[PDB]
């Protein structure tokens, strides 16, 4: 029981830790995302000028 | 065969333990057979003197 | 994974129970042989009286 | 059910043992029964011879 | 324990299946610089140009 | 551990084999011991009359 309750604890603090880290690295794309938007739209805006 | 081998040695215990008894029969007449010489040797050796 | 947990389960009780076996069919040993011996014991004197 | 048979078959060892450390036990223990009960009587004889 | 074993396997696939988005979420982030490098330096190369 | 049983139950019957071999020798020795028994049961009788 404990080296499973450890072993879940351990798999969920891992889990949970991937959560955070997801959540920063969905978050990360977003930004990425806009600023490929935004920059491929300065370069489309800057070639046509 | 684990189940057989476990049962087989209480075929062989109730044979070792019944046997006990059969070689108590002459156990106990080394200790029977010698008690009751000391009755006759010590009626004997009264009868003798 | 309901079959894992059970079967290690049975896993652990069957290596307990064959093991707690052993502690108690060798004091049956001992017994048989004490029982036995005791109750040829009765008729020597049986017998001696 | 191959899961299910290795259970299956280590099911009836942890049901065994354990139907069979009652009987194991119990078997030690009619020895002692058996040698208490002959030993009381065969103290009557012992005061009788 | 059935449970926690049924919950730590779980867990597990959680981690697990997380675990790689974070590769997908990761490469996604590498893949979206690399664009925003190329785009920011068209930026700044059109700016310039 | 089944298979200790007959280990066990092999090793039981040396002793049973030796069971048997001291009631041939204790036999042998009881009637030794008889055969004083009768002598002197003789002379009780004999030297009596």
């Amino acid at each position: 029981k404990l080296s499973l309750s450890t072993k879940l604890k351990q798999v969920e603090d891992e889990k949970n830790s991937f959560r955070e880290q997801l959540e920063e690295e969905e978050e990360a794309k977003h930004n990425l995302e806009k600023q490929i938007a935004t920059l491929h739209a300065q370069v489309a805006d800057m070639k046509k000028k | 065969k684990g189940a057989l081998a476990l049962e087989e040695k209480r075929r062989l215990e109730a044979r070792i333990a019944q046997l006990e008894e059969e070689l108590e029969e002459e156990q106990g007449n080394t200790e029977l057979i010698n008690d009751r010489l000391k009755k006759a040797n010590l009626q004997i050796d009264q009868i003798n003197t | 994974i309901i079959l894992e947990d059970q079967n290690c389960k049975l896993a652990k009780e069957k290596k307990l129970l064959e093991d707690r076996i052993a502690e108690f069919t060798t004091n049956l040993t001992e017994e048989e042989e004490k029982s036995k011996s005791l109750a040829k014991l009765k008729n020597k004197h049986e017998a001696m009286i």
